[PDB]
């Protein structure tokens, strides 16, 4: 079985953000941009500045491999379990995940030296969040899963395409403040823009 | 003619009407018309 | 669906738009001085989500052999070790049998 | 498959042997010549059919805000006070007046094409699940579990 | 008349007397045909 | 409001097509990646 | 939308039509109702047949 995952992408970011108050005179104030004046009375006008560009390549090919005979069905399972423990007042228990790469197959001989196979295959993944947050101590280990099931006939020594998921995207975005983006050397410090391509392949 | 013997099969299609059973909810109930 | 042909199984989309205007009853009428009493805003969206199908009938194996098109994608990205001196011993067995 | 269907069919004893993939029937010649006949016509080759689904979603957007937005208080002398444009007085009486005043122009473009490619035969259902899945603990008093939300491309 | 469904080959098994074999082939005959579709906005 | 209509023809021009224009139109469009294509070949012309 | 369309006679139309237009209506979002669990729902429900 081949697994092959290709991404690419592209992000830019460069510009400014205007947002704030400030008390005037103990008579009255001013809000930027709908600035959180509960606090931001007594606070200070904030211009958040961004400049980055970001190039990003990954490849990764798998190959599990599993040996069987005619009409016989094999299992190949590489997998991770993730464990947690239910301890009520009454009833009590662990409990857990399993994920990882699964394959399990029925070969079978035709006429012509062709081979059928009944295929059933998992790519699973432990995706995650923030590992800044709370939400990586607590039980959310996040799964992803790939899952396929067919059937299909080869010739010998020759390969199908079973199948696979592909994506593109793009996405653009531009901010300004109404007049002050259009001044000569002046209005760079006012505009904001941003983009972001991804391009993503995966095929079993 | 889709005939046998003393029996037979009609296949009668309607035309201006449905064949079956009208359901719909009022909120927390379910009615059917036969 | 005809053979190599596709048809639009579904879709959605959504047109819209807003407008409002607020200001005070007589300060918004003054000359180069209403604008400070003025606000107006507005907000447009196009959204566009749709469902294609096509199907095909498959009769020839993958062309070249798959196993050809990942040594391709190993040796330029860079991942392929098919010469190491130590891997070697085991890889063989899965590359050549 | 083909053991039920003839297996129901008939009730000639016919027994499954997925070993060797074939099927044992037993009964007279005749018997055993009728059902050999219908095998034959029933065990034939199926085609391949590729599938290729298409999802487009475009979006588009433009927002603009320009003006200002008056509220807020003031104690006079002691004596009384003002309220503007029903400011919440209980503490805008020991605040001031506020100004909002908003400034922004904003475009917005994105484009997704996702496709999913999947291989099957003539008459057999193919399943392709790309999903992400969301544990959370029920560990009550009496009763404990685990619960999921599942979501993805199917 | 026994009549079981075979998925596999998107066909029926009709087990009878030749006659009502033919009975039976006749009427699927009538049923099966082809759909015209509609698009709703 | 409710609009009906009867479809006899296939989508023409072919979805492929149209979403060629787009990704490319869009910028989102990689099929000359000098590595992806390997693989993309196959969706693409078989 | 779940529909169930039948041509007639004189190629006419019939469908049989559910239709649901539901949104998410709020509260104040400077209260606490906009925290706690009460997402008011708003729906626009049309059970008929049309030709």
């Amino acid at each position: 079985l081949w697994i092959v995952d290709l991404n690419k992408s592209d992000l830019e970011r460069l510009g400014t953000s205007w947002s704030g108050s400030i008390t005037i005179g103990d008579k009255l104030g001013v809000s930027l941009n709908q600035s959180s004046i509960s606090t931001l009375d007594g606070s200070r006008f904030i211009a958040a500045v961004n400049a980055l560009e970001e190039k990003k390549q990954a490849t990764v090919v798998s190959r599990p491999v599993l040996l069987t005979q005619e009409n016989v069905p094999a299992i190949f399972d590489n997998n991770r379990t993730f464990y947690t423990k239910l301890i009520g007042e009454r009833n009590v228990a662990l409990e857990h995940v399993t994920y990882g790469t699964m394959i399990r197959v029925l070969p079978r001989f035709s006429a012509d030296g062709q081979i059928e196979m009944s295929l059933d295959i998992e790519d699973g993944n432990d995706k995650t969040p923030q590992s800044d947050t709370t939400t990586s101590v607590d039980a959310l280990p996040e799964v992803g899963r790939t899952l396929i099931s067919t059937i299909a006939r080869v010739p010998h020594g020759k390969s199908l395409l079973v199948g696979g998921y592909t994506r593109d995207a793009n996405t653009d975005t531009v901010q300004s403040i109404p007049f002050l983006g259009k001044l000569p050397l002046i209005g760079s410090l006012f505009r904001y823009s941003s983009k972001n391509k991804s391009n993503v392949v995966r095929v079993f | 003619g889709i005939e046998l013997g003393r029996q037979k099969i009609g296949v009668m299609r309607l035309n201006n009407t449905f064949v079956g059973d009208r359901t719909y909810n009022l909120r927390d109930q379910k009615m059917v018309i036969p | 669906v005809p053979h190599g042909k596709s048809l639009l199984v579904g879709g959605y989309t959504r047109d819209a738009n807003t407008d409002t205007v607020q200001s005070i009853p007589f300060l918004g009428k003054l000359p180069l001085i209403g604008s400070l009493f003025r606000y107006s805003s507005k907000n447009k969206s196009n959204v566009v989500r749709v469902f294609m199908i096509e199907p095909k009938e498959i009769v020839d194996p993958l062309t070249p052999d798959a196993s050809e098109s990942v040594n391709n994608i190993l040796k330029q990205s860079g991942a392929w070790s098919g010469d190491d001196k130590l891997q070697k011993w085991v890889r063989v067995y899965l590359d050549r049998g | 498959g083909i053991a039920t269907a003839i297996e129901r069919l008939l009730q000639i004893k016919i027994v499954a042997y997925p070993d060797t993939n074939s099927l044992l029937v037993k009964g007279t010649a005749e018997q055993v010549h009728f059902i050999e006949m219908l095998v034959k016509a029933l065990d034939v080759a199926k085609r391949h059919v590729e599938l290729s689904l298409w999802i487009v979603d475009l979006n588009k957007s433009d927002l603009e805000r320009l003006g200002t937005s008056w509220s807020g208080s003031i104690t006079i002398g002691d004596k009384l006070g003002v309220s503007l444009n029903q400011s919440s007085i209980s503490t805008l009486d020991g605040s001031r007046f506020i100004a909002a005043v908003n400034a922004l122009e904003e475009k917005k473009q994105a484009t997704v094409v996702s496709r999913p490619v999947l291989l099957t035969q003539e008459n057999v259902p193919a399943i392709f699940d790309n999903n992400r899945t969301f544990y959370t603990k029920l560990i009550g008093e009496r009763n404990v579990a685990l619960e999921h939300v599942t979501y993805g491309t199917m």
